[PDB]
């Protein structure tokens, strides 16, 4: 098959700035290179076909260029609706293949998260499991370090985190971190703490409860 | 209106079969090449199959050959996919898509459906448990939606009357093979004694609706 490599994987830019997205093929695809936009929850949208032709109704700020193996989608002055994932697709050769995408994210001023910790419920503890949840609300950039401490000892391997899509109103993120223990283990400890490290925080914020 | 509408997705075990339909209206279906394209949760697009307007030319993805059969009915403006001996890694959202190609070499998928989700698993469907994340200026509260299979679960707050400040997080696949998500909302602390907060959880695959009131 023809492999298409997209770079960069992620791109952070402000509205009004220019976006330059690269697609490179493992062998020539001539001009048979299309570009797609895809928002979360939504089907893909054709932007460009034949390397450089805009699909019907696509704003003029979208332009494609290239031939052979090296292609570029340029968005000359970014709009808020332009922040999405972008895929290239070749139509030269069986099988039809796609790049793995470039995620285009809104660059925003730094915003520190507000942090909340939740103990497990009494309803859950009867089932023999304890989920401790830590919430970071409305922060930018996406990069955050959230660590769990139990009786002040840093935890490892026993939590998972999940992040929302960029907010359509304020361009921030929200994040959950979930600490999972057995009820038994949970009841052996005294203090449960979520320590959060972020560019918007001069020093780490810690939220805790005593079981 | 120009529409493509797919259906037939479902949860089936490995080795079993599914038939997908893609019903078109509002454009000349018989003029165009049609495609099936699939997308795994969190992943990129992967082409499955293609059929020309006259059904005389057909293409298949490599992982799919000998197992999947594409077909169309121009008079019914419908496109089909017979999927045989299904595997876990066939799990995806399946799209049908119309090409712009018309007597030329211009290639582009300009009209897409919404997708039908196919889940291939040995694991039986299981409804969630719903636990409160109780509130401790601005407060936060939520619901933990734990141990369900398969995706999706949907969450609303106060039967849809609360939307501002809500964050319903992408599910996580736990080592148990079961999914978990939290849904949160931040609220003014002042309203905690006065305002009622209920999360409405729905898990269609198990017919589960749960309303959990979340309190101090
Ligand atoms: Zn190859
Ligand atoms: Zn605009
Ligand atoms: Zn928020």
């Amino acid at each position: 098959e023809i492999v298409l490599t997209q770079s960069p994987a992620t791109l952070s830019l402000s509205p009004g700035e220019r976006a330059t997205l690269s697609c490179r093929a493992s062998q020539s695809v001539s001009s048979y290179l299309a570009w797609y936009q895809q928002k979360p929850g939504q089907a893909p949208r054709l932007l460009i076909y034949d390397a450089s032709n805009r699909a019907t109704g696509i704003p003029a700020r979208f332009s494609g260029s290239g031939s052979g193996t090296d292609f570029t989608l340029t968005i000359s002055s970014l709009e808020p609706e332009d922040f999405a994932v972008y895929y290239c697709q070749q139509r030269s050769n069986w099988p039809i293949t796609f790049g793995q995408g470039t995620r285009l994210e809104i660059k925003r001023t730094v915003a520190a998260p507000s942090v909340f910790i939740f103990p497990p419920s009494d309803e859950q503890l009867k089932s023999g499991t304890a989920s401790v949840v830590c919430l970071l609300n409305n922060f930018y950039p996406r990069e955050a370090k959230v660590q769990w401490k139990v009786d002040n000892a840093l935890q490892s391997g026993n939590s998972q985190e999940s992040v929302t899509e960029q907010d359509s109103k304020d361009s921030t993120y929200s994040l959950s971190s979930t600490l999972t223990l057995s009820k038994a283990d949970y009841e052996k400890h005294k203090v449960y703490a979520c320590e959060v490290t972020h560019q918007g925080l001069s020093s780490p914020v810690t939220k805790s409860f005593n079981r | 209106e120009v529409q493509l509408v797919e259906s037939g997705g479902g949860l089936v075990q490995p080795g079993r079969s599914l038939r997908l339909s893609c019903a078109a209206s509002g454009f000349t279906f018989n003029d165009y090449a049609m495609h099936w394209v699939r997308q795994a949760p969190g992943k990129g697009l992967e082409w499955v199959s293609t059929i020309s307007w006259n059904s005389g030319s057909i293409g298949y993805a490599d992982s799919v050959k000998g197992r999947f059969t594409i077909s169309r009915d121009n008079a019914k403006k419908s496109l089909y996919l017979q999927m045989n001996s299904l595997r876990a890694e066939d799990t995806a959202l399946y799209y049908c898509a119309k090409d712009i190609q018309y007597g030329n070499y211009y290639y582009g998928m300009d009209v897409w459906g919404q997708g039908t989700t196919v889940t291939v698993s040995s694991a039986s469907t299981k409804g969630p448990s719903v636990f409160p994340l109780a509130p401790g200026g601005t407060a936060a509260l939520g619901c933990l939606v734990k141990d369900y299979f398969p995706e999706p679960v949907t969450v609303s707050w106060n039967s849809g009357a609360l939307t501002s400040g809500v964050h319903t997080f992408p599910a996580v696949l736990q080592s148990s093979g079961l999914y978990s998500l939290s849904s949160v909302v931040t609220v003014p602390s002042s309203s905690l004694g006065t305002q009622t907060y209920i999360c409405n959880v729905n898990h269609k695959p198990s017919n589960t609706k749960v309303d959990k009131k979340v309190e101090p």
